[PDB]
């Protein structure tokens, strides 16, 4: 009946002075915009239709045309930035924020979804949506004793949108909006639905990216414990943002890092550093590097959990991006460690696979490994063992590699390579 | 995933 | 030593 009209048909009807005639055209447009193959967004936009759709949102008399507009407008907003902009320019935002008060669950849901697309577009629209006052009524949808009395899809949509109000970084969302959203966020972080937990972690993940003052906000809400339970989840859609949250937190202050360690995160890392999904492995190793870039108290916790063998493991055989992070892990460790701690690292077999990576087409990593190899030698001088150490490096082919690096297209690489040969060979 | 198109109720 | 992000 209303399946596959021409856009010319949709325009003729929507322009008619007949509300039921308009409703059937707006239902045609919606079915156009939600088809599987390429949706005709630009023809709709160019047909001049966004303003009449935006006006249908305010027809509280006709509940069904509100829904079909909301939906249509949602799907237009789901396109390119130029396209979302068309929807925003039509005056859609204040209109959708009104729809949040609707007595019809399926309409308020749709307005949530729509605001989600609009804030998702980037910093400027996110901020505009908040300036129009969306946060107050969004959160009021969640003001219930028990979240489980809400419908799955409803809650999930509502979570996704809140999550886009946290996204996009510079400029990061207003501290004031974050302060207000965090209690509801912390609450969602405890709901048992994998999709809700996924998008909650993504939000925290978004918030904890950036300046340590931002990290503090989150950590002071005491979510670090719950994040670590999520770190041990079995659903990779949950583990991934949970892991990026934890990893963001440990780029902050030592006291912030210690909240993570104190919460037992290190117990999960044998699993994470041998995880089949490459993206997990790379981010777990990155996390390790910012822990080994900490206090000696804290490095020692890495040791006691027997994580050094896993780092040696990753250095040996991961894909390159992960190995690059593993080098930093080792350089940071040899920068802040005990005499005894650098000895342990060597006794776990760090030297052989450290050298294999001196044969890599990247200067960035070579710079890192050379600095690491340096700090080991410096601890070798403090214990008078630089003889035994220089043997190992030669006996595994390291010097074959190191020597040939003086002849390298780089300043501080040729420098530090031959600086070693001087003082030790 | 930044944006989402609704394809069915 | 710490590396964001």
């Amino acid at each position: 009946g209303t399946v596959n009209w021409s856009v010319e048909d949709i325009v003729k009807g929507i322009n008619s002075n007949n509300l039921e005639s308009q409703l059937q055209a707006t239902q045609a447009a919606r079915k156009l915009l939600s088809r599987e193959k390429q949706p005709p967004i630009d023809n709709i936009i160019r047909a001049g239709l966004i303003p009449k759709f935006v006006s249908f949102l305010g027809k509280t008399d006709c509940s069904p045309i509100q829904f079909e507009s909301a939906w249509a407008l949602t799907n237009i907003a789901s396109g390119t930035s130029e396209q979302t902009k068309a929807v925003v320019d039509g005056g859609a935002i204040p209109a959708f924020i009104s729809l949040l008060a609707s007595p019809h669950a399926h309409i308020s849901e749709q307005a949530v979804w729509a605001l989600g697309n609009i804030a998702g577009d980037g910093s400027a629209f996110r901020d505009l949506v908040i300036k129009h006052g969306a946060i107050d009524p969004l959160l009021a949808l969640l003001a219930v004793p028990d979240l489980s009395t809400l419908a799955c899809g409803y809650l999930r949509n509502l979570t996704w949108t809140l999550s886009n109000l946290c996204r996009n970084k510079n400029p990061a969302p207003p501290l004031d909006a974050v302060e207000q959203i965090l209690p509801t966020l912390v609450r969602l972080l405890h709901h048992n639905d994998p999709e809700v937990l996924a998008d909650s972690c993504w939000a925290i993940s978004y918030l904890t990216d950036g300046p340590n003052e931002r990290i503090e906000m989150v950590v002071k809400k005491g979510v670090v414990p719950q994040l670590v339970k999520l770190l041990g989840a079995t659903e990779l859609p949950i583990v991934t943002p949970a892991l990026r949250a934890i990893g963001n937190i440990v780029t902050g202050t030592d006291e912030q890092t210690q909240k993570v360690i104190d919460a037992g995160a290190l117990a999960v890392f044998p699993s994470l550093l041998t995880n089949p999904k490459t993206n997990i492995q790379k981010e777990a190793t990155w996390t390790m590097s910012n822990i080994t870039a900490g206090r000696q108290d804290q490095i020692q916790q890495v040791v006691n959990h027997g994580l050094v063998p896993f780092l040696v493991g990753v250095l040996s055989k991961a894909d390159f991006k992960t190995q690059k992070e593993a080098a930093w892990a080792i350089t940071n460790y040899t920068s802040g460690g005990t005499v005894e701690q650098i000895v342990y690292l060597v006794h776990c077999g760090i030297i052989e696979p450290l050298m294999n990576l001196l044969s890599a087409k990247d200067t960035k990593i070579i710079q890192v490994i050379l600095d690491a190899i340096s700090n080991i030698f410096q601890a070798a001088e403090k214990l008078g063992e630089t003889e035994k150490l220089s043997i190992m490096i030669e006996e595994c082919g390291g010097l074959d590699k190191i020597e040939a690096l003086q002849r390298h297209e780089n300043e501080s690489v040729y420098k530090a390579s031959l600086n070693l040969i001087e003082k030790y060979f | 995933g930044k944006k989402r198109r609704k394809l069915r109720r």
